[PDB]
């Protein structure tokens, strides 16, 4: 009994709408959108009983909810505010007490875009002293010089995402620890077999997600328009 | 606030148990789910206990109720790696869907790795498509080590974290140092470091 | 032969007001009460705990004063998920208890009727509609049976906590039954249509008739049974005669508590 | 919805000067929402005793009012019963026979 949340991650201004909708085919009649905040558990928003169905919660106040069918409920940030930066969560069930849980949505509502930029991706390739001395070669990935905080780091190796032998920074680190809206970077690495590496025909690539301004956002600055995008960089093996 | 955890938040050694609590005054209590939530992902659940009195297993998860005292606890058995998490306790007033679910806070573990066998080196790793930038990498030491903030601004040194090939079942604790302005037998000065650290070159 | 009754009345008015009031009767006699406005359940005799023991009574307390607050909640929960097919003003009322015959028989009812009519009944091992009910209760009815522990409880209390409990009661108030209190009869009246007015009797069953000497006028039309506050019974008799035509005519009166000797009353 | 039945009558047979109590029953009506005053001489009787609601086995409600009261050659008393099935408020007078 699987459920979906689109989308996964969000960044927002204040006062802009903002929809998160959830999609079910469980046939489940009963839905259910959520909050987790850092400090306290799950709180109910909104929740539906059929399509058409759509009841206040335990703190509705600023959420607007739409079930137009069984299969998807929306919660609608009308006006958006940074008070509603959070996780959501959204679940659906039958007749019984079980709710299934979604995956989670993250969002966070800014003040103003102005400081919004993409991360520049490199990648640094093995040193020849650890290939000799341990057998594993560490491959290294760097996403710098990105606002707000909101990417996700992934390797892939031949087309296909490698979760082995990888580590990635709990939080990303500021690059202006002084100033208000300070730019970031982040590091992760990947460790494989010092073969595997001399194997030329693997291709290593690091891939970051960013999410940042949709494109019905109004952009009034002369630089490019800091667009929810991917950026990486890349590698082949070499002996 | 009708679920209260304990501890809040705790740090064990890779192989140690651990016991999290969960006390609740929800009235009435039909059953207690234990969730599992990794840091980034959502709620994985580990078991759902229903009864007066009731036990469960699910590995090396083992969880108890008793619904007279309103208190469940939840024992881990040979903490792993992976358990690094936060553990939510949730209590639902119904056996049907008539019913609300009252979520806790979370209790948020924490598991150091045991790393074996150490052995310490800082190596220079160079950039693929532009060879004159690069960075310094601090890697294979064990979790006594600590990893200090950096002493410049204009210098970055990121904290430590542990990656795991699980096909080779190795764990290795690594950080990663570097500046525009800098080399990388002076990177890790301001960490108190092993003495028998091997910087190559 | 007794009968054991839990009355429950429920308003709900609009979707934050509401209220539940409780009576319990066991035959003609009621024997405990339960207010909106009280946190417990009160006695009305003092028989009325019955053989149970104090601790015993407290659980069985505590276990209704959580239903009432449940109850009230999923009420107010299946009206937003039948709505818009249903709204308030809602009234909901619960018939539950046993009766009682020789040696060591029993059987358990549980009613439940909505707006007035019978639409739901616990029956066996789980909640079901009856003839008549509207189809859209069938939802309802699938969750109401998807709780479980709900079904399990409902059980216990229909096949053994309340023909226990009243066996209790029935011994604990013997006298109260079993009391035997006399009628006070008297005349008047209003063709004419003479009263015989009859109060103060217990119990129940009684006998009166318009006399002319030995023959019962057949024209009698009997009342019905009217309660006095004193846990006590009423009823008048009436009859039509020709004006002037009073003379002869007697009300006569059996009742148990008065052993052969008959009120006799003569115009 | 449905018309309540009201029907006044006495503990104790009526005689002028003597005590007595006067009851009122109220019957057959739903919702179980429900004013009851009991009048002497038109003004509404202060302190009344109310039996606790119930209802019978084709669940319509009924709920007995009684207060003492003597009765007299001159003074007359009555039911007044307000309800949502009714337009306006129905009197019911004690009949000197019940
Ligand atoms: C409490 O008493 C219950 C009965 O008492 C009545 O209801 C209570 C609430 C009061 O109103 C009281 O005054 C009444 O007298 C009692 O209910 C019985 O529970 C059993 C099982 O727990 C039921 O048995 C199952 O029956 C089905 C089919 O039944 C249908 O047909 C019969 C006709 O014979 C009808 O009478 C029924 O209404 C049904 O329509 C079977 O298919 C099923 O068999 C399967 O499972 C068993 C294992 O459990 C296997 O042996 C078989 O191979 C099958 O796999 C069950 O046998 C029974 O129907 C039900 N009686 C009634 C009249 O509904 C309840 O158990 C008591 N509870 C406690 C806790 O004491
Ligand atoms: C408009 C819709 C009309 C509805 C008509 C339906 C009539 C049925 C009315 C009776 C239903 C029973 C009400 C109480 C029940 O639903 C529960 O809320 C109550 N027994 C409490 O149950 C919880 O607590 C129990 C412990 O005492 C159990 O843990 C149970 O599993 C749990 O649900
Ligand atoms: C013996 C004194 C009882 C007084 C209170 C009785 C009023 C309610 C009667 C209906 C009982 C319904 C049973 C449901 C019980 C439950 O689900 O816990
Ligand atoms: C609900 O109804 C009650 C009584 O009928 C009334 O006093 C109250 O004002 C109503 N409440 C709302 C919120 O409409
Ligand atoms: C009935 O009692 C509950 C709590 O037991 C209370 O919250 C509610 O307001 C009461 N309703 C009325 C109408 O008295």
């Amino acid at each position: 009994a699987a459920v979906t949340q689109s989308p996964r991650n969000k960044v927002a201004v204040t006062g802009g709408k903002v929809t998160l909708s959830c999609n079910q085919t469980n046939n489940h009649n009963n839905m259910y959108w959520y909050r987790q905040d850092t400090g306290h558990g799950l709180r109910l928003i909104h929740y539906s009983y059929g399509a058409g169905s759509t009841e206040k919660g335990d703190i509705p106040d600023g959420y607007k909810a739409s079930r137009p069918s069984q299969e998807n409920f929306s919660l609608i940030l009308e006006l958006a505010t940074p008070s509603q930066t959070s996780v959501y969560f959204c679940a659906s069930g039958d007749e019984g007490y079980t709710q299934y849980f979604g995956p989670g949505t993250r969002l966070l509502v800014l003040e103003d875009l102005r400081n919004v930029t993409p991360p520049k991706v490199s990648l640094f390739e093995p040193s020849k002293a650890e290939i000799s001395h341990t057998q594993k070669a560490t491959l290294v990935c760097l996403a710098t010089g990105f606002y707000p905080d909101h990417v996700e780091l992934s390797w892939w190796v031949n087309g296909k995402e490698v979760h082995s032998g990888v580590c990635t920074d709990p939080q990303p680190l500021k690059e202006q620890p002084a100033l208000n809206d300070s730019r970031y970077s982040l590091s992760s690495r990947l460790r494989v077999s010092a073969t595997f590496w001399q194997n030329p025909r693997n291709h290593f690539r690091c891939q970051v997600q960013f999410y940042g301004l949709s494109e019905n956002d109004e952009w009034t600055q002369d630089r490019a328009k800091p667009v929810t995008q991917i950026v990486s960089a890349e590698a082949w093996g070499r002996a | 606030t009708q679920v209260e955890q304990s501890p809040q938040s705790l740090v064990v050694r890779q192989g140690e148990n651990c016991v999290l609590q969960c006390n609740y005054s929800v009235t009435p209590d039909n059953h207690l789910r234990w969730f599992k939530q990794d840091t980034g992902k959502g709620l994985v659940s580990l078991t759902v206990l229903v009864d007066q009195k009731d036990k469960t297993s699910n590995g090396r998860y083992s969880a108890t109720l008793d619904k007279d005292a309103k208190h469940s606890t939840l024992h881990i058995t040979a903490t792993l790696l992976d358990d690094t998490a936060t553990y939510i306790c949730v209590v639902g007033d119904r056996g049907s869907a008539l019913g609300r679910l009252h979520f806790g806070a979370g209790t948020q573990l924490i598991v150091i790795p045991d790393i074996q066998n150490p052995d310490p080196a800082v190596y220079q790793l160079r950039d693929s498509k532009s060879s004159d930038k690069s960075v310094c990498l601090f890697t294979d030491f064990d979790s006594q080590t600590n990893v200090s903030q950096s002493k410049d601004s204009d210098v970055y040194i990121t904290d430590k974290c542990v990656l795991d090939m699980r096909s080779m079942d190795f764990k290795s604790n690594s950080a990663v140092a570097w500046s525009n302005k800098f080399a990388c037998a002076n990177a890790f000065n301001n960490s108190i470091i092993p003495e028998d650290t091997f910087f190559p070159s | 032969n007794y009968t054991f009754r839990c009355l429950q009345m429920s308003s709900f008015a609009n979707r934050s007001w509401s209220r539940t009031d409780s009576v319990v009767w066991l035959g003609d006699l009621q024997t405990h009460r339960w207010s909106n406005d009280s946190a417990t359940i009160s006695f009305t005799k003092p028989w009325s705990q019955g053989k149970l023991s104090n601790q015993q009574w407290e659980k069985l307390q505590h276990m209704f004063q959580v239903y009432r607050v449940s109850f009230t909640r999923d009420i107010q929960e299946l009206v937003k998920m039948m709505s818009p097919k249903e709204d308030y003003p809602i009234e909901i009322q619960l018939s539950a208890g046993c009766e009682m015959y020789p040696g060591n028989a029993s059987e358990s009812f549980l009613h439940v009727a909505f707006q007035g009519k019978y639409v739901v009944r616990f029956w066996g091992t789980s909640w079901q509609t009856v003839p008549g009910a509207p189809s859209w209760l069938d939802l309802p009815i699938k969750v109401l049976n998807a709780d479980q522990g709900t079904s399990a409880t409902v059980q216990m209390l229909l096949n053994d906590t309340c023909p226990l409990f009243v066996r209790g009661l029935l011994e604990a108030g013997k006298s109260d039954l079993e009391k035997q209190e006399k009628p006070v009869a008297w005349l008047s009246s209003v063709h004419r249509q003479l009263v015989c007015h009859v109060s103060g009797f217990y119990p129940k069953p009684v006998w009166v008739m318009w006399m002319r000497g030995d023959q019962e006028q057949q024209g009698t039309h009997r009342g019905d049974f009217l309660p006095n506050a004193d846990e006590t019974w009423y009823l008048q008799a009436t009859l039509d005669v020709e004006a002037g035509e009073e003379a002869g005519l007697a009300c006569r009166v059996k009742h148990s508590s008065l052993g052969g000797q008959d009120i006799i009353l003569y115009w | 919805q449905k018309t309540p039945q009201i029907q006044v009558y006495s503990r104790h047979p009526p005689e002028n000067g003597k005590p007595n109590i006067l009851n009122c029953y109220v019957t057959q009506f739903h919702p179980p929402h429900i004013e009851i005053q009991m009048l002497k001489n038109g003004k509404k009787i202060p302190k009344v005793e109310m039996s606790d609601m119930s209802f019978s086995k084709d669940w319509s409600f009924y709920i007995l009012a009684h207060t003492e009261f003597t009765p007299t050659e001159t003074d007359t008393y009555a039911c007044r019963v307000k309800h949502a099935s009714m337009a306006e408020p129905k009197t019911v007078y004690w009949d000197r026979d019940m």
